[PDB]
């Protein structure tokens, strides 16, 4: 758009942390990777970069989608041929125990906007910078 | 804040900072190529639930040296 | 005639396509080989085929576990790979009856004891072990244990009352 937000931007955008939005948008933000998969398989849409620099989960973090977040890092995709956009993966799980692997990639003080260098540094302005903070892998 | 901060009083090296997950590989592109993301670990335990889910990526349960990959629709 | 490789033999029967698990039993009583031999296990941790079948088994439906089984059968020798322990340290112990345990199948659990598993299997390892760092279920190290902590109520039952080898209750 003129100012460079996809679809997918759009979806953590318009959200406001409420149930129905929350229900409603990581359902959406759900099929439309199935389908960016299904379709083009190239093409990563949660790596493209609106003018502001922000991807779309550093969108999310930076004003404070705790919802949307959530849904973001700890996903998981069962359906095959579109497992790579997954992250909450399950490695060895002998019976009632499962390992998990929270995945990292936008995560860390690695990449340039990284959510947890977003988080921290952003404006008081940002509702729920503190319960963004407690979702799970970031917490641990 | 004080970690973050304190992470970049180190330059770039990162080398005791790469944050666990040693370039685990969890699966394939959807092309064929490998899929060694960075990956931080969680133990967990569901008693209801019994974690027949699909999408485990080591037959052999555990982590030690020697890890050796599941069918993950190869 | 085609020869006949352990390396072909773990993937196919992961594959579970019996039809190329066919020539076997010609080459295997051809060649004076056995199924429990350095060839057909794993270098490092130690395995079986069996073992390998039973953890890619999907939809509860290996088939060719019960036709390797057989085979050995012919060969007249089930009891040694049938009670396949892990020869690692990290495993030390597991056989298939501990695996159908951990896989919820009835019938694959039946199946092993009738073919003549053994029943007091001990899994002292250190995945199977206490320790407070490295993780791990900790059961009694010992099968109906497994299938106690495990909600099999029914493998309970049978394992306990079944007449090919009754389980200790009171094991150690």
């Amino acid at each position: 758009d003129s100012v460079g937000n996809t679809v997918l931007h759009a979806l953590v955008e318009v959200a406001d942390n409420t149930a129905d939005n929350t229900k409603f948008v990581t359902s959406m933000y759900n099929e439309i990777l199935i389908l960016g998969a299904k379709l083009h398989p190239t093409l990563k849409l949660e790596e493209l970069i609106n003018k502001k620099g922000l991807t779309p989960l550093a969108l999310a973090a930076s004003s404070g989608k705790i919802g949307v977040l959530a849904y973001i890092l700890q996903r998981e995709i069962q359906e095959p041929e579109c497992r790579h956009l997954s992250r909450k993966f399950t490695e060895w799980a002998y019976g009632p125990v499962h390992s998990s692997l929270y995945d990292l990639s936008c995560i860390d003080t690695c990449e340039k906007n990284s959510v947890l260098e977003v988080i921290a540094y952003s404006s008081s302005e940002t509702p729920n910078r503190h319960d963004m903070l407690l979702v799970e892998p970031l917490n641990r | 804040i004080t970690i973050l901060d304190t992470e970049k009083s180190f330059l770039k090296c990162m080398r005791k900072a790469f944050r666990s997950g040693k370039l685990l590989q969890v699966g394939y592109t959807p092309d064929g190529k490998d899929d060694y993301r960075w990956c931080f670990r969680v133990d967990e335990v569901n008693w209801t639930t019994w974690n027949t889910n699909v999408g485990i990526i080591n037959e052999d349960p555990g982590n030690c040296e020697g890890v050796k990959r599941t069918l993950s629709f190869s | 005639l085609k020869l006949y490789d352990r390396r072909s033999i773990f993937d196919a029967v992961a594959q579970n396509n019996c039809q190329e698990l066919e020539s076997l039993l010609p080459f295997l009583q051809k060649s004076r080989k056995r199924l429990t031999d350095s060839e057909f296990k794993d270098p490092e941790t130690g395995k079986t085929c069996l073992l390998k079948a039973m953890l890619n088994l999907h939809n509860g439906q290996n088939d060719t576990i019960s036709l390797l089984l057989d085979i050995a059968r012919q060969t007249d020798s089930l009891k040694e790979f049938v009670n396949a322990s892990y020869t690692d340290s990290y495993y030390k112990g597991q056989t298939a009856l501990h695996i159908a345990i951990e896989r919820r199948n009835m019938a694959l659990v039946t199946l092993l004891v009738e073919n003549g598993a053994d029943v007091q299997a001990a899994a002292n390892g250190d995945f199977f072990k206490k320790t407070k760092g490295r993780p791990g279920f900790y059961f009694g190290e010992l099968p109906l244990s497994l299938a106690a902590c495990t909600n099999q109520l029914a493998i309970v039952k049978f394992l306990l009352q079944n007449s090919w080898q009754p389980a200790d209750i009171s094991a150690r």
